[PDB]
């Protein structure tokens, strides 16, 4: 016999699952963080801002309009040597984000600066022959 | 060890009320689900009532109870309650606190669920007579 | 749930003898069964599990089988310590219903 | 083919009372059972198939369920017409081994 | 109707040799699948081989005949044999011939295969003894 | 309980059983048929020309190498007007050649003169443009 709630995620509850498990409702999550005058005002600009922020990273990777998507920079075992299945299915997006805070900025670079680099120089030469 | 214990029990007028209190320890109280089972003199063991673990996102309840009976939990004190109201003869019985074998909140879905397997931990119960 | 009937109400044999309780289903449950034994005094205690299993520190003198509607309890030697009420519960839907029960007793 | 077991091997009751009779396989032979009724002076009567069909003609008196390894034959009124030797027969390999065979009659 | 005439019986020696024969009608004898069984006194009933149904590509034996007993069919005749050779007392036994419920030559997986289901009709056997 | 054969059909068998059941061996089949001096020299050279005889048409037909090759040319219901099922699920090799029997140098005909036609005209057009 099972129990079951209506359809999904809340909110922000699967945080602490095995990112895995969490990974099911990233449509969910997204779309819900995605989407006195003056105040607000102010708020609503800040607000486009960061939405602007995520969608050119996004854009420049080649992830637009996903919310999984594959990219071409090899793992570098120096940043945590566990494998797949340990770390997706024993570690949640709290705790892995956590594990990896100090390499954020690295592996943002390197996805722009060696692989968007790339693809733009050889898809231009493969165009034009 | 795993030690129920459970009062709060007595004697009741019907239309009267009254509250189970079953402390539990040993275990993971806050995780697993909880049941709520008992027996009347006489008669073999009714399922009265289930409770997930977690915080306790979904219930299920016999239609012998429903809507005169409520199931809660505190996780801090480790105790499960039955919240005992508008009662009648017919609710005499000893009233018995369990634990299921699994009852977690799975992510599965994209939604909790809880799998229950059934009853494997208990007390002894307490005897709540109604009667006038 | 599905409604669970035991057969007979009322069993008794020798001791030693081996003892089978009927339990069956009037729809299929596919295996959602666990076995209790009821002691005076005592709460029903866990023997078998998933129809088949037994519960972690029982011995091994019980068995269980079948699937679907028709299932039945085994005890392998009936003592005067085994005497109780054994119980045929099911578990597929939230309300786990309890079956009538069958009381074990020495013949006399 | 697997050993099949029946119990007990004289079975009887009063006119009209419920009678069944327990079988089982030694291992898994999923559903690979026919029950077959010998009557004195008669070659054995199929009347039930594939552990639950009833063969075509045979009358709605008795029933069986069961898979796996264990398996049960219900005679819903056991009536003087009905006494003869019921047998659980596997055919899962080609042995078609036949059980033991209960004789079921009328108490006196 | 279907008629099963089951014949051949009687009394040997051990050492000795019979063949049973049982005349079929009613029924599609050459595509249908046989079997033979025995019953001796005293005890129940005892599978003893099978044949395919056409012209009888595969067989079985029980080990207790195995090498001792041949069968065989002839479906112009509608008559399948038994021939029972070098018999020991031990062969004693009501023989009957049975049809399954299906025993056909299916093709399948590139080949034929013979699906037997149990036996569903017979007649009433013939007695052979086998005593010194 | 199944009795079984060894391994597949010995040789012609299949020929009174159902088409769809028959192809299960059309390898077994073909190896089986495909592969006093005078007399078989004469006999060795007639199963030759009979030999490369069919290789011709599979060649012509598109159909080289395989056993079973789907044709371009529609089935004219006026030709029979069994549906897929009545015919494969129903009928025997030996009965569906017969059925047809009249109707072999039409399709034949057809598939030459309209299909092979169509492909050469149309291939030669494709690599030149
Ligand atoms: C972890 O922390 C969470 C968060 O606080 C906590 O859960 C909360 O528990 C409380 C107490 O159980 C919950 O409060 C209940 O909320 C419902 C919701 O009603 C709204 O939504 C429904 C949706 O259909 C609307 O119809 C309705 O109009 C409202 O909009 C209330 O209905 C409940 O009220 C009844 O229960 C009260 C109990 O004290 C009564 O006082 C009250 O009068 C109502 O009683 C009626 O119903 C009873 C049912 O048993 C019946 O017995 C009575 O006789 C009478 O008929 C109640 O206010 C709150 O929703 C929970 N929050 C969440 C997010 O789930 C957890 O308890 C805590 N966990 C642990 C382990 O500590
Ligand atoms: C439709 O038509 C078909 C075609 O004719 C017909 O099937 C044929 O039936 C006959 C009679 O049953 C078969 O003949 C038997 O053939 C085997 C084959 O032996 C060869 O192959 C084995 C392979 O391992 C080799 O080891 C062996 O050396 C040979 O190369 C023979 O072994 C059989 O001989 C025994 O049986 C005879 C029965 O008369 C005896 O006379 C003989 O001495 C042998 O006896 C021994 O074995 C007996 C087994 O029961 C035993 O009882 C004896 O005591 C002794 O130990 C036999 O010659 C023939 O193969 C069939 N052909 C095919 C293609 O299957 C069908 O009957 C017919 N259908 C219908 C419905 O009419
Ligand atoms: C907070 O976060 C934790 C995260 O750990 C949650 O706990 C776990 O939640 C996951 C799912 O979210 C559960 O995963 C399931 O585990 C099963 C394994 O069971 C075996 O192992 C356990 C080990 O304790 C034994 O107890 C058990 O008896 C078994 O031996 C898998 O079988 C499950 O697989 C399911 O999914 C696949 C998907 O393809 C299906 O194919 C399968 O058929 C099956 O349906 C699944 O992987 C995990 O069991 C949870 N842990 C525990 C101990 O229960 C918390 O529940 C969570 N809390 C809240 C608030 O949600
Ligand atoms: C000479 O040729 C004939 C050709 O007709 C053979 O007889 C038939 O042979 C075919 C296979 O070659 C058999 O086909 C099977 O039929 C099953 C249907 O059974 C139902 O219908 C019959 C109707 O009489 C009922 O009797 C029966 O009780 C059932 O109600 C199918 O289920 C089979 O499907 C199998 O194949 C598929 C393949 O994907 C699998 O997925 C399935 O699970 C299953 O394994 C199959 O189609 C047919 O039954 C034969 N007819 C009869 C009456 O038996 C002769 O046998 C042949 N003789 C020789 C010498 O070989
Ligand atoms: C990984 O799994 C082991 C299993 O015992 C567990 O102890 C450990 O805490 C897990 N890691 C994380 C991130 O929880
Ligand atoms: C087609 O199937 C029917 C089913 O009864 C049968 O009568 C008929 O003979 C079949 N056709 C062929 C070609 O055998």
């Amino acid at each position: 016999a099972v129990g079951i709630g209506a359809v999904f995620l809340g909110f922000l509850g699967a945080a602490g699952s095995t990112m895995g498990a969490a990974s099911m409702t990233l449509t969910v999550q997204a779309r819900q963080l995605l989407s006195w005058g003056i105040k607000q005002l102010q708020a609503r600009v800040l607000a486009v801002e960061r939405y602007l922020k995520d969608q050119q990273l996004l854009g420049i990777w080649g992830c637009s309009g996903k919310l999984i998507c594959c990219t071409a920079v090899p793992w570098n075992t120096s940043w945590s040597n566990k494998s797949y299945n340990q770390i997706w299915n024993n570690m949640t997006w709290m705790e892995w984000e956590r594990e990896i805070d100090n390499y954020t900025s690295l592996i943002y670079t390197l996805i722009e600066d060696s692989q968007n680099q790339q693809e733009k120089n050889e898809q231009e030469l493969l165009e034009l022959d | 060890q795993v030690q129920l214990v459970e009062s709060g029990g007595g004697v009741v007028q019907p239309g009267g009320s009254l509250r189970l209190s079953c402390a539990a320890s040993g275990f993971a109280f806050k995780d697993f689900g909880m049941h709520w089972v008992r027996q009347a003199p006489g008669k073999g063991l009714e399922w009265v009532a289930v409770i997930g673990g977690g915080h306790g996102q979904h219930q299920s309840y016999s239609e012998s109870v429903k809507g005169r009976f409520a199931i809660t939990r505190d996780n801090e004190k480790n105790k499960l309650y039955l919240h005992m109201d508008r009662l009648r003869t017919e609710d005499t019985a000893v009233y018995y606190c369990a634990k299921d074998r699994l009852g977690r909140p799975w992510n599965i879905g994209g939604r909790l669920v809880y799998y229950y397997y059934g009853m494997d931990v208990w007390g002894q119960g307490t005897t709540v007579t109604v009667s006038s | 749930a599905i409604r669970m009937t035991q057969s007979p109400s009322s069993l008794s044999a020798s001791v030693g003898d081996r003892v089978t309780i009927t339990c069956q289903a009037s729809q299929d449950i596919k295996k959602s069964l666990n076995w209790y034994r009821q002691k005076p005094g005592k709460a029903p205690e866990l023997l078998i599990h998933d129809a088949s299993i037994l519960q972690t520190g029982v011995p091994s003198a019980f068995t269980a089988s079948g699937s679907g509607t028709h299932f039945s309890f085994v005890i392998n030697k009936l003592q005067p310590e085994d005497v109780g009420t054994y119980f045929c519960q099911e578990y597929e839907n939230l309300q786990f219903t309890f079956g009538p029960g069958t009381k074990v007793e020495i013949k006399r």
